[PDB]
RNA sequence: AAGUGAACAGAAUUAAACAGUUACGAAA
């Protein structure tokens, strides 16, 4: 979960990363707002929000060459098929905040 | 002798304000201005300090003949709505607030929102250079109710003054939707307005004349 | 004592303008900067922190001794009206700006309308080359009006200079009709007309003097 | 929804889609504007933009070779008649964004 | 001091030039190119964007002399007029133009006109082949005036090239009589002519020293 | 435990800190929170609070430079590793509070 | 029929981050 998370994201290619933190605040609103909102009600009846999610990562990968070389190397797409279950969806929540954080901790 | 007057009415957000929660407190996300909302839940809600103190400011500056130094004094038609901490004749007030829960959620869903609060960007000209330091703050939606419950009771002695006290509190609500509430309001950010100001007994004990 | 002047006028649009919303922020149309909208509605709103920044930029040019540097230090006759981060005199503003809402689309379909929003083919020539880069925008309707309204007040003690401040707000406004509003509007955007500029009484406490 | 359009998508015929994302500016545009306008007034107003969604699909489609063959693969014009509730429009508007997301998954 | 100059002129288009606008955008066919209109109405207005990138283009050749690949990047004397994207010094552009509409739809609809905008039938030879490729085209009407203002302002305290700003805009617009405006202006379908060029006090600084 | 953290702790650079005790009120609320709740319950039923008491020393290290020169010296990172028993994590709960109280006495 | 990939910087900062009227009340 987050040990394999810091030597996965480490390994890349040419150092100095022109990608910051603000110019992926829009696959990245929409994780944060879920999250806070399927502990309240329940998870079939939110059924317009799971599959416009999985949109944000295939339309945003086709414009920019710094996000189609994260999600085949992070495996973004495989945990959108698995999950399934309210429960589940609680773990891939937790997992997106490790690309986040340690994204910023060798540069910014 | 002692009744519980209920000034029931809707608070109608006309215009989408801000309110400075606790930051560096909340989740990953405790950047571009965390707004205060539900313990439990994901709605957000307005809480009633910024209420209290806002009134009473608007109220303080023109039923007063005397330039309020220190809180807790200033003159005296006043200091028994809200409360004296320096008086030794009155303690406790005659105004609860309470904080309002945002009702209108049982329509707000049927329109198809994304979320709850959105994100506003924002930035500032240091007149010598173009864009510069692009901050980010943070929103709520428009057009939306609040359940604002006024408790007003009475000490059964202060009977003789209840006429007064009504041209006051109406006053002090009309008065508040003519400005901004919360916070970061000079750029045109608050101004409430109250809808159906209405009122009701429930301990029933004192007769219903006021209503609008 | 202490007024609520209201300064109602309608913010017509000569032509159509451009203000760039929330970046990466939208729902199914985020292509070429989404311009900012309604929460809740479709209607595009203008935000009031444009009507802030830019109208005492254009003001703070002509009526000072001074150059500025940074904001919140510029003369003195103009502070109090926007406010001050570091006299300890006076810390809130005089002027409360507000969210202006398009009104005008109770007749906008009768004259039979596509959208709201369009998208304007614009790029640029890098002169040793033929066509690089081919950019694009979005721009709102042209014509259109804004319910704009302008919450004065004055502190009781700010009464000696009343007619003062009514002619650099009228002098403000008027300047802000030659002059692009929102974003990028170099090219011939912006360039508002207030128009039916008039003031009226709200709570009652002053008399009205000016009218046009 | 989702999971259909990633395959049906794929399987074209010869590789280097000479359809890019200039000639398909003008019937994207209208499906943009109606999700974001029949969630606010009701949908029995509207009857202005509704008849007019079919004529693109009718008028343009006989104007290039390259636009038949993709409606009758990813069946257009067979939802067009089956939506008729507010709540149904909601669902046709997030289809379009799969085959403009998956579309430059592959190339562009 | 601080005034806002304006330049009124009436651009008259001598031959039905062609510009490239938001095409795929027509009523019930976009074909040869949809020229751009009104947003609201069906009135065709011309776009300020194309008078701002081709008159620093063809000014960019004889007030400097430095031959510069990339705009903002130039001399001096020019950039001021236009704006600099590198300088600190300064960044906002002191000229200010409009989308111009078609004002003389007063007058031409009386005589008995189809439409504004016609097809146009031309076509290509390859030099090698015979008749191919039936293409077409849309222009507009012949001899029309438009509403083009051009808004001016100092900055008071750079106040020193006013004579010299005043050659510099007298000649682009000349030279941009005898030039071809829009696309495809290889054919002999631009050459426009700004008549009537006048200049007024609309503020109310500075008097009228400028005129022809 | 708590007799090196009066010399590691005092041993900096440049005096007058900047950083207070309001500016890390964030990764210090989890600390407090975890000690008072694990000795109710077992340690292997929470785990969710562990995992995302490592994301506040990775993503508040990067956005100020007053924490990563803190985070080097007292290895917090390093203890995180070596806890797995409730027993264990009692110990860490409590050098958590020696980097505060030696800090505010030479200083705020 | 006709190469079309919005480009390039700052990623929220500078004040203020417990102020005061004050403590076993009447039995063995």
């Amino acid at each position: 979960k987050a040990e394999r998370a810091i030597s996965l994201l480490e390994k890349d290619n040419k150092g100095n990363y022109l990608l910051t933190t603000s110019q992926i605040r829009k696959l990245l609103s929409l994780c944060s707002s879920l999250y806070d909102r399927s502990k309240e009600r329940k998870f079939d009846e939110l059924i317009n929000d799971v599959s416009y999610l999985r949109v944000q990562f295939v339309y945003q990968a086709g414009r920019e060459i710094a996000v189609k070389d994260l999600i085949e190397k992070a495996q973004i797409l495989e945990a959108l098929k698995e999950i399934k279950d309210r429960e589940t969806l609680q773990r891939f929540c937790r997992y997106m905040e490790a690309l986040v954080a340690y994204f910023k901790f060798y540069g910014g | 002798t002692f009744a519980k007057i209920k000034f029931s009415a809707q608070i109608r957000l006309e215009t989408g304000l801000h309110i400075g929660g606790s930051d560096a407190f909340a989740a990953i996300g405790a950047i571009a201005s965390p707004v205060i909302k539900d313990p439990i839940t994901n709605i957000p809600i307005i809480p009633g300090s910024s209420l209290k103190g806002k009134m009473r400011t608007l109220l303080a500056k023109v039923y007063n003949e005397k330039v309020a130094e220190k809180p807790s004094d200033d003159s005296d038609i006043l200091s028994r709505l809200f409360g004296n901490s320096k008086d030794k004749r009155f303690k406790m007030g005659r105004l609860i607030f309470r904080d309002a829960f945002l009702s209108n959620a049982d329509e707000l869903d049927s329109l198809g929102v994304r979320s709850y609060t959105e994100v506003k960007f924002e930035n500032t000209i240091d007149r010598i250079t173009a864009e510069a330091n692009p901050r980010q703050i943070e929103r709520a939606i428009r057009n939306s109710t609040f359940d604002f419950e006024l408790i007003y009771e009475i000490t059964d002695e202060n009977e003789n003054q209840v006429e007064e006290d009504f041209k006051v509190i109406r006053d002090g609500l009309k008065l508040l939707e003519l400005d901004y509430l919360g916070g970061s309001g000079s750029r045109g950010y608050g101004k409430v307005a109250f809808e159906k100001l209405k009122a009701t007994t429930v301990f029933g004990n004192y007769d219903v004349k006021t209503l609008n």
